């Protein structure tokens, strides 16, 4: 799916 | 295209943006690059204007992101109250 995502 | 420095000061909550991609896990259909996704409002790195969204990742500090797993990326990020970003656009 296209959600994967890490905030810095 | 076009390469450029910028150097962020961590904010209270980190760095203000968040990245998706890697050799681990491609945000683009065969392409490993790590993007910026999001700039958040309020945060340290919108405060400086100068990231804009889908920036490419090119180093964090001295090491460079461009064949790299996403978490090799994010614990350069994570880890450092002041960061070197060499950025692609």
């Amino acid at each position: 799916n296209p959600n994967p995502e890490t905030s810095v | 295209s076009q390469y450029l420095d910028i150097v962020l000061l961590r904010g209270s909550s980190g760095l203000g943006f968040s990245i998706a991609g890697g050799t681990d896990n491609p945000h683009f259909d065969n392409d490993t690059s790590i993007y910026i996704t999001k700039v958040i409002p309020g945060g340290a790195a919108e405060a400086d204007g100068r990231l804009k969204v889908y920036d490419t990742i090119v180093a964090v500090d001295d090491q460079l992101m461009e064949d790299v797993a996403h978490q090799v990326c994010v614990d350069a990020l994570k880890s450092g109250s002041e960061v070197k970003l060499r950025v692609k656009r």
